[PDB]
């Protein structure tokens, strides 16, 4: 239980930090489809017109 | 005199419309390559986000680039990218110490640069996939358990 | 009849001629944007360059980009930014465990953003911007040594 505890408490910091960067990556990736779906649309009016 | 002042009239403005009209096709040509290039840029980075979430390290609310980016805006001014990467390592080497017996190992990835890429899209389009160069790769971090 | 003929066949070119010139100005326009924006860029560079050489960890044969480039051709084929500095984090970690001693300590050394940045240029050049604000942030180590 003692050895648990300390190996369960590291992996507990390490899986804090991972989730930081996924967090980071996955609204990272997420922005950049925003601006590409927001300049597509931009695009498509403009070939309507 | 009428009809005369019509048929000068005329005489002028037809060729002044069709110059418009030239120069309004070539800006409809340019203006159609750039929404290809949008549509094909959009329809990969969703596959990059539908691929990310597949992995199922974060929950999604809804599938919707602005939705999810207001899912999670706040970390995006909290860290940036690079200063992520370097303390992720500094936690990633000091728990080391404590999983041996998982035996870490942490891989890179990267996904097939699409070959649209190839089309003669020109300068001006180059930036964005130098930008998607940069921004596709990513790290993911693997422990060995019970086989 | 003459008459006619000539002022026909200028009523169809003067449009054509000047459309042309629309174009023309439209783009010229644009090219010094260009030549303003990558003057700035490439006195950003310089700077930058200029800064690192003032610390003399690296020394160089002249300041010519061109130059400089190819004296540090091999590392450049050699290794990438991300692996550098991953690895560069990694030597920090474990060394500390020798030099303790000396009571290491890293801290990046960042430039202030130029104001001309919010001379809004567009979505050409707005990768350039974001991909300088990535790369200026370099890193430094400093060691008490004998007071």
């Amino acid at each position: 239980l003692e050895q648990l505890e300390r190996e369960f408490a590291s992996s507990s910091r390490l899986v804090n930090q991972y989730h930081s960067y996924n967090q980071y990556i996955l609204a990272e990736r997420a922005g950049k489809w925003q601006d590409a779906l927001k300049r597509y649309t931009v695009a498509e009016e403009h070939v309507k017109g | 005199r009428e009809a005369t002042e019509g048929i000068n009239h005329l005489l002028e403005t037809i060729p002044q419309k069709k110059a418009k009209q030239e120069t309004c096709q070539n800006e409809l040509a340019a203006a159609k390559t750039s929404a290809e290039f949008w549509s094909n840029m959009a329809d990969e980075w969703e596959q990059m986000v539908r691929a990310d979430i597949a992995r199922g390290f974060v929950e999604v609310v809804e599938m919707d680039p602005v939705k999810i980016v207001k899912q999670l805006e706040s970390i995006l001014g909290k860290y940036d990218r690079s200063k992520l990467n370097e303390q992720l390592t500094k936690t990633f080497i000091n728990e080391q110490i404590f999983l041996t017996e998982y035996r870490m190992f942490e891989y890179p990835e990267e996904t097939e640069r699409p070959e649209w890429f190839s089309k003669e899209w020109g300068e001006y389009y180059e930036p964005f996939m130098n930008e998607w160069n940069q921004l596709q790769s990513r790290r993911l971090i693997l422990m060995e358990y019970k086989g």
